[PDB]
DNA sequence: CTTTTTTTTTT
DNA sequence: CCTTTTTTTTT
């Protein structure tokens, strides 16, 4: 159960209210709970701030138990900067502290978390429990979900879209929205939430995603064993289109604008995806490839070809690459189902969140894409809830997105040109329906709800 | 208000400073280098200067005097020439800075001022003290800061005013070392960013046109722009700093990349060898699978624009391109590797090689690497019961990729000179450094390897051929890890991290850039390579280059040191005194302090927390530390004592500290003494106020002093010295100098006690990795320079793979000669740093430890560059118990002798190997032909060559030597010299070349090709298994032609898939079928069993179906008739012999021809 | 191509979309402050004049609507009934 | 067998 | 031609 909002102010006040029901509850006149159980349901609740302000609320004494008890306090640059988050809480108020207190204690945090699951992962399994526990799950809130102590949640919209930690890795709620219970507040001011989470989604170069794809895609091969079964096979046509798409436009060279009109300024192509495309270039823009030059030459042609225009290169660019996205989406889940009896034991954590990250990267390792993971890693982040535009499907804008893509000159080489493109694959009312359809069952309570 | 140059045009140049014999020094021998080595060519030249008598004076009135040169070129006229100071500590850096600043100002030339306070404005304004970043932030003002941020619109982002705010927010409560800690790790974050995003708004499109309170805002938080900008000629900078670069207001700037006309300064030279090796050990390790990978198919078709600025560029990965597709062919690269076997899987696989004949391997068993078709998975396996081994899979793919590494530099020096020509927008950036940031981003974007651009940019700062200068210092160790990836479980990765050169290697890269390096050190040119460059490498690679001082130069310096410090004519005495073990001494002062408890022993586990492990060491030094104590306080004038011990005695073992701290209290009092002692004093304890305060003691109180401080706390930097009074000290004191320099009133210490040197093996705390490449370097550099024979240093490297105590380590260091000259280094510092101040007492006291006077009576060098303090060291454990030898050099040919045979047996090894797969490359096979073809021209050589420095073998026997070992076995096992007299001559009596030469058809042949007639008389003799292998094979196969050349018979060239198995292609007779050769010297070597013969029938026999063979032996028994055999080669009738065998053609007792055994041979030919 | 922050809302404004946006933000403006239940016999309210004609388009189930919020629409509404744009239809 | 401080500049 | 204040989390 999650009780989301889109302030700080108001999850704490309401798991203060909510800690104040469990006391006060004159139930038939008499209190409702014993003396005990309200220690218990008090252990179900938990609260899920930012890593910064997770860090200065445990005491000097809970960083010293996990330090000393992970063997930590030899690396020679943890205890340098815990040095200094000790040495600048000591101080007074003083708001010009605490400013960069907080800045420090973040990164110190993910830092410190990533040692804390590097050695957790791996053989030397720490088997946290005793002080060391309450230790741990004092810095890590959201370790207690994981193990089973809780369920119920407190946290920011924010917090919910950005997934908190456990000694493992990151745990995204979206991934694993089957069977939960959202509960918002001001539901209706989580569509700017949302957006705003969706609007943070890093530009892909176009270019090079598809050229780093048609290569490692055309040899590198995935193993023949079980845990990879018809795996390869979701990969087949995009193999195909890749090979047809770089014969097409000639992937082998360089793209290169060449004209007037087109360095004062570069150019902006927005596209609906389905039929409102828009271009900053005031006259349609060709794509020629030049063999004799061996580039690839954008220019603007003052006289329609449909063969070999820049819009219809990019499009054509942009499905594929959310393609990869999407097929790599389908073998993480063709991954677990190989491996989730088959595999036998070996491993616990049996779920689409726990396998996912392993199976993101054996498939990224064997066809030699590791550059992709981080790309892989968002886009669950945002289509996770997943897992069109073909006239005979639901056609709408709230799940088909738009896509926004700049064509300006590399950094640093004055002869080649990148397609950062970035893109809104759905819109926070698709998120929503994503969200219910994967079996969430949300409550929405607001006046202006409707 | 900067200041122009209006002032020098009236300045006097020909007036000058009046020159001193350690400035004449430095001038001598740099002014014949430039006019012998030529103006651009650069040098090394390292200077021995005594710590007191003008080192820093000398060197910086050298860095000004240069400054004034170059602004009368300036002047009379173009960039300027840069002048670095580089130092190691920062503390170090500032005081230069501070002298230089002050030289500027009081320095008077004959008794008058020499600048005007104009210039000195100017020259001030010249020189540059570029610290790190986060030191850089906490200098300017927040004015200076507000502008810029105001003045480049980057006050409108919620990140840079964020991190702004708290930077001022934090920097106003100053004043207290926990909040110090924390704005130093944010200022350089903050500063990192903002000059990134200064230089993003400064690269391209819109450019601020710096002028007024910008520029100097600017200027402040860059003083990388000042020498960027073009007013600026000194940088005032670390090592670490000179290594990393430092930014202007576009890029990073590197000096390592600008070093041609650099006249580099650096202080304390021995000690950036441990400085460059921080830095090189430092790097980030590559994935071997994944980057071989990604080069071989972003490469297949990645094809680079066609224009004039990219021409010659697309030829150079020509040959790395088919090498990566015949690589992925043959190890099938298409699949994904993994490991398999187990036994395997529970540890990992690290693999060290030096890329030469060290390669030890952590794995027990030698790993293959299969290439599963069905399973498409490459499998490591091992097979406990070969071309497809682990070992040779990761040496080719690190030779690929080093490839590409040096291909990528090639390809960026190729663009700098297809766009320096082109004038079109290039402005005053047209270095190789401008269009570094360019041409890497253009190269890398079209062949879409983005990926490798740190790896190329970091990376920017003599092959492995048997046929080179090959050496350990341009090369280096490769530490490789398989082990399985992270997250997935059934894939492995190649985590290679590399050592591509060697500190000695980077400064010899300098000095061939066209540096012109000052070394400025003491013990700069001590007999070691762990604590040193190695300057026996230096002095080969270099050649005259590495100056030198002369006889009267080295003479002249000290007459000047003898001068400033005339001990004895003023009358002192330096009395020296050696400790040993005093069990009695010290049993008696630990039974008075507490003779309540039963025994010494229990004072031991109860005030001095020692148990019965090292109570014999920890009494080894107290009883010393104690004995010393006593004898310095009998002395009452005496009133300085600085012992310098390896371990810190503060607050940490404080329990030892009361014992020693009573003791001097005790003996103050029978002595009549109100001493007192400074305990703890290591690096933090000076910091604060600390050294001072002792400084204050001896300015104002009555009593004697006493300091318990290590080698490494008295680093540099520090003045042991003190504010004297008269009404304290009386006739106590006495002047040395023969003349009167500024007094002042100091002195210094009067009494060390010299504990033995401990630790000298480097370390470095990076990180694991960090300091594997640290250790691995050391074995392999004491290896090179001889110390080590190749049986011990690869015992060594793989003890230090599997994993050693650093006991064990020591224990390896401890047993070479490279020991004694480190610990005679850490002790000629120690007593260098007291002689600071002429101004000195009379009865100065030495007392140090009796594990070193046999140590320090083996010290040889020359008196006439040591202190008066060392040798007076020294002099006292010559006149001493026993005084023998060492003999240096001589176990040092041992070891070179038995290395470079090493070296032959596995290089050659390996180009047979590479000479059996078909084709045989082109580089392969002249590679060949030039190990033969210099191994018999050049049989001796006079010199120890630059160019086949693995071919030969320094002898202490003039022409040959003796050796024994197994010629096919193991190459560790190997003697030589007087280890084995009755072994091997490699004599030419034992080839027998003068029978040879004696035939009237082999001379001729000779003299044509040059080929050697006899043998020189010089002691570079050739290799054992390069002597036996491939030069009595080769001698025969030259006499062999040249005899048949007089009988119509001429021979080509073996095609290139045979190579090696036979000599030449023999034509004439007309037959069409080919005539094959096998020329050997004798019947005594080269068995070619029938099995083995037949196997190279075999494969020619596919060739051209039907064919012919002979089997001439040249020199031997002329008189045995000729045999026919068959192809199963056992025997047969004639007509029906596939071969012939020919005992000889030159008899070995008269060296006649074998006219008989030819014309038989000439009728047999003719019959088939 | 870029267009003022001015001409992004003018484009708004001409929407009905925009009339039902400036409806919530009143809405809940106003059951903020009534959180309690002692209060004055004469909570008096000032609402601006470019509200009057927005306020008098809203026609949605009062079953649910504040009582605060419901003295607000009447009063607007006191002018008769005029026609709206049929939300409906333009819609189509 | 064997015997430790300390040092810089990045991110 | 409408007319801004405000927010969370990770980096
Ligand atoms: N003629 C001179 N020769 C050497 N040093 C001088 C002379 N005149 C003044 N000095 C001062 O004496 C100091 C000697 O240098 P110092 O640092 O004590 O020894 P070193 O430089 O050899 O380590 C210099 O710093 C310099 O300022």
């Amino acid at each position: 159960l999650y009780y989301v909002t889109d302030s700080v102010d108001n999850v704490v006040s309401a798991k203060a209210d909510l800690l104040k029901l469990i006391e006060k509850q004159t139930v038939k006149g008499e209190p409702r709970f014993t003396l005990e159980q309200q220690e218990y349901l008090k252990a179900q609740i938990v609260h899920l701030p930012n890593q910064s302000e997770q860090l200065l609320q445990c005491s000097d004494a809970v960083l010293n138990d996990v330090l000393i008890g992970f063997n930590l306090n030899a690396e020679r640059d943890v205890q340098a900067e815990w040095s200094a988050i000790s040495g600048l809480r000591r101080h007074a108020s003083n708001p010009e502290v605490k400013i960069s207190l907080n800045r420090q204690a973040g990164y110190f945090y993910r830092n410190l978390i990533d040692r804390l699951q590097k050695k957790q992962k791996g053989a030397d399994r720490v088997l946290l429990s005793g002080s060391l526990l309450a230790s741990v799950e004092t810095l890590l809130p959201g370790e207690k979900i994981r193990n089973g102590s809780a369920h119920v949640a407190f946290l920011t919209t924010s917090k919910f879209l950005k997934g908190f930690h456990n000694t493992r890795s990151r745990y995204s709620p979206l991934r694993d929205l089957s069977g939960a219970v959202l509960i918002i507040d001001e539901i209706d001011k989580q569509n700017q939430v949302i957006l705003s989470e969706l609007c943070k989604q890093q530009a892909q170069d176009l270019i090079w995603a598809i050229r780093t794809l048609r290569a490692n895609f055309r040899d590198h091969q995935l193993e023949s064993s079980p845990r990879y079964d018809k795996i390869e096979d979701l990969f087949e046509p995009l193999r195909e289109r890749l090979e047809e798409f770089g014969t097409n436009w000639n992937l082998a060279f360089a793209f290169n604008t060449e004209g007037a009109n087109l360095n004062e300024r570069p150019v902006r192509l927005f596209s609906d995806r389905s039929f409102t495309h828009v271009s900053s270039a005031t006259h349609k823009l060709s794509l020629k490839s030049d063999f004799l030059r061996r580039k690839n030459l954008i220019f603007s042609d003052e006289k329609i070809e449909k063969h070999g225009l820049l819009t219809r290169f990019v499009n054509e660019a942009d499905v594929i690459y959310q393609w990869f996205l999407g097929t790599m989406r389908k073998a993480v889940f063709q991954y677990w189902e190989n491996v989730r009896g088959l595999e036998i034991e070996v491993r616990e954590n049996r779920s689409l969140e726990g396998t996912f990250q392993e199976a993101v990267q054996s498939l990224l390792t064997h066809f030699n894409l590791q550059e992709f993971e981080s790309a892989v890693y968002e886009s669950f982040d945002t289509r996770g809830l997943r897992q069109a535009n073909k006239l005979s499907s639901s056609k709408s804008y709230h799940h088909t997105g738009l896509k926004l893509v700049e064509v300006a000159h590399n950094q640093g080489t004055r002869d080649t040109v990148n397609c950062k493109a970035s893109f809104l694959n759905t819109s926070p009312s698709g998120v929503l329906a994503d969200m219910v359809d994967a079996g969430a069952v949300i409550l929405g309570i607001s006046a202006t709800a409707r | 208000m900067n200041v122009s140059i209006e002032e020098f045009t009236h300045f006097d140049f020909q007036l000058v400073p009046e020159p001193s014999p350690l400035d004449l020094v430095i001038t001598e021998s740099l002014k014949n280098h430039i006019e012998v080595n030529g103006v651009k060519s650069g040098a090394l030249l390292p200077l021995p200067f005594q710590t007191g008598i003008g080192k820093t004076y000398t060197a910086l009135n050298f860095l000004l005097q240069q400054m004034l040169e170059q602004v009368r070129s300036e002047l009379k006229e173009k960039s300027k020439r840069l002048l670095y100071y580089v130092t190691d500590s920062v503390d170090n850096v500032v005081s230069a800075k501070a002298d230089l600043l002050k030289l500027i100002e009081k320095q008077t030339v004959k008794g008058e001022p020499r600048f005007t306070l104009e210039q000195q404005e100017y020259l001030k304004a010249q020189i540059v003290h570029l610290p790190n970043q986060s030191e850089q932030l906490l200098q300017c003002s927040d004015a200076v800061l507000n502008d810029v941020l105001i003045g480049f619109n980057l006050n409108a982002e919620r990140d840079v005013q964020a991190e702004w705010s708290a930077i001022s927010g934090l920097r106003r409560h100053a004043s207290n070392p926990e909040v110090k800690i924390s704005l130093n790790r944010q200022a350089g974050y903050f500063y990192r960013n903002l000059i990134d995003r200064l230089q993003k708004k400064q690269k391209g499109a819109d450019r601020v046109l710096l002028s007024g309170s910008l520029l100097a805002s600017v200027e402040t938080l860059l003083p990388g722009e000042k020498i960027r900008n073009g007013s600026a000629h000194v940088a005032f900078l670390t090592t670490s700093k000179f290594l990393k670069g430092f930014h202007n207001t576009r890029s990073r700037y590197s000096p390592l990349r600008d070093l041609s006309g650099a006249v580099l300064i650096i202080d304390e030279i021995d000690k950036q060898n441990q400085v460059i090796l921080s830095e090189l050990c430092k790097q980030q390790a590559q994935d071997l699978i994944w980057a071989i990978r990604t080069l071989r198919a972003n490469f297949r078709d990645h094809q680079l624009e066609s224009s004039p600025r990219y021409d010659k560029i697309e030829d150079l990965f020509e040959p790395l391109r088919e090498r990566l597709e015949e690589f992925g062919t043959n190890w099938n690269l298409a699949f994904a590797f993994n490991t398999e076997g187990a036994n395997l899987n529970e540890r990992p696989v690290r693999l060290f090689s030096d890329r030469s004949f060290t390669h030890v391997s952590s794995a027990t068993h030698k790993l293959s690497l299969k290439s599963d078709f069905l399973r498409r998975k490459n499998l490591i396996f091992s097979d406990e019961k070969k071309h497809g081994l682990l070992t040779r899979f990761v040496n080719e793919a690190d030779v690929i990729y080093q490839w590409f590494l040096g291909t990528m530099r090639k390809a960026v020096f190729q663009y700098w000179e297809n766009v320096r020509g082109l004038e079109i927008e290039v402005r005053e950036n047209r270095s190789l450094e401008g269009t570094f940031q360019e041409a890497v981003q253009s190269l890398l974007t079209h062949f879409n390897l983005q990926e490798f651009e740190s790896a190329v940019y970091e990376s920017f700062d003599k092959a492995n051929k048997l046929s080179s200068s090959k050496s350990y210092h341009h090369t280096g160790l490769k530490l490789v890890e398989v082990a399985h990836n992270q997250g997935t479980r059934d894939t492995v990765n190649c985590k290679a991290s590399f050592l591509n050169t060697s500190p000695s290697g980077v400064l010899a890269d300098m000095v061939d850039a066209g540096a012109v390096i000052l070394g400025i050190s003491a013990t700069a040119r001590a007999d070691t390579v762990i604590h040193n460059f190695d300057f026996k490498y230096l002095n080969e690679r270099l050649g005259n280059k590495l100056l030198s001082l002369s006889r009267e130069q080295k003479q002249r310096v000290n007459n000047y040191y003898h001068s400033r410090r005339n001990y004895k004519d003023n009358g002192v005495v330096l009395t020296v005194k050696y400790l040993n073990s005093r069990d009695a001494f010290l049993d008696a002062l630990l039974e008075e302090y507490k003779p309540e408890a039963r025994s010494s022993h229990f004072i031991l586990n109860h005030y001095l927390g020692i148990a019965e492990s090292e109570q014999a060491f920890v009494r080894s030094w107290l009883s010393k530390l104690l004995a010393s104590i006593k004898a310095f306080i009998s002395s009452p004038d005496n009133r300085y004592m600085l012992s310098l011990l390896n371990r810190t005695l503060d607050t940490t073992r404080q329990n030892i500290n009361d014992f020693i701290q009573f003791c001097c209290d005790k003996w103050a009092k029978e002595f009549n003494v109100k001493t007192k002692t400074f305990f703890g004093v290591n690096a933090d304890w000076m910091r604060l106020v600390g050294y001072d305060e002792i400084s204050k003691h001896l300015n104002t109180e009555l009593g004697k002093v006493v300091v318990f401080s290590t080698y490494a706390s008295m680093g540099a930097g520090k003045n042991p010295d003190y504010a004297v009074n008269l009404a304290l000290e009386g006739e106590s004191l006495i002047s040395v100098a023969d003349v009167t320099y500024s007094t002042q009133l100091r002195s210094d210490i009067d009494s060390i006690y010299l504990e033995k040197p401990t630790q000298l093996l480097l370390s470095d705390d990076y990180s694991h990795t960090a300091n594997q490449l640290c250790q691995f370097h050391q074995i392999l550099s004491l290896q090179e320079n001889g110390e080590l024979s190749p049986k011990s240093a690869e015992n060594w490297c793989r003890q230090q793979l599997m994993g050693m105590s650093r006991e064990r380590s020591l224990q390896q260091y401890h047993q070479t000669s490279d020991y004694q000259s480190a610990v005679r280094k850490y002790i000629e510092q120690a007593v260098g740093r007291a002689g600071r101040t002429s101004l000195k007492r009379k009865q100065i006291l030495l007392f140090v430890d009796s594990g070193l006077k046999e140590i320090l009576a083996e010290e040889s060098r020359d008196p006439s560059l040591f202190s008066h303090e060392y040798v007076a060291l020294v002099n006292k454990a010559k006149s001493a118990g026993k005084s023998i030898v060492e003999d240096r050099a001589v176990r040092r040919l041992f070891n070179l002798a038995q290395r470079n045979n090493k070296d032959g047996m596995l290089s050659i090894k390996a180009l047979v190997h590479r000479l059996h797969n078909q084709p045989a490359s082109k580089s392969d096979i002249q590679e060949w032909q030039d190990i033969r073809t210099q191994l018999l021209r050049y049989p001796t050589v006079a010199f120890q060559p630059e160019r086949f420095n693995r071919l030969y073998l320094q002898s202490m026997t003039k022409g040959y030597y003796r050796y024994q070992g197994n010629l096919d076995g193991d190459p560790n096992s190997f003697e030589f010299f007087d280890r084995v007299p009755y072994g091997d001559m490699v004599s030419e009596e034992d080839c027998s070349l003068a029978t040879l030469v004696q035939n009237q058809y082999v001379r001729p042949w000779f003299e044509r090709k040059g080929f050697a007639c006899s043998w020189q008389k010089e002691a570079n003799v050739m290799t054992p298994i390069m002597f036996t292998n491939i030069y009595k094979g080769a001698l025969g196969e030259q006499a062999v032609e040249a005899v048949l050349t007089a009988f119509d018979f001429t021979f080509e060239e073996v095609p290139n898939s045979i190579y090696e198995r036979f000599d030449n292609r023999v034509i004439f007779a007309g037959i069409e079928q080919p005539i094959w050769l096998d020329s050997k010297y004798w019947k005594h070597e080269g068995n070619e069993s029938s099995e083995g013969y037949s196997s190279k029938i075999a494969l020619v026999e596919e060739e051209f179906g039907p064919s012919k063979f002979i089997y001439v032996n040249a020199l031997g028994d002329t008189s045995k008739p000729i045999r026919y055999l068959n192809s199963c080669f056992v025997e047969t009738s004639p007509q029906l012999a596939k071969v012939i065998e020919i005992p000889a053609l030159i008899d070995d007792s008269n060296a006649d021809t074998n006219r008989t055994a030819v014309q038989e041979l000439i009728k047999w030919l003719h019959h088939s």
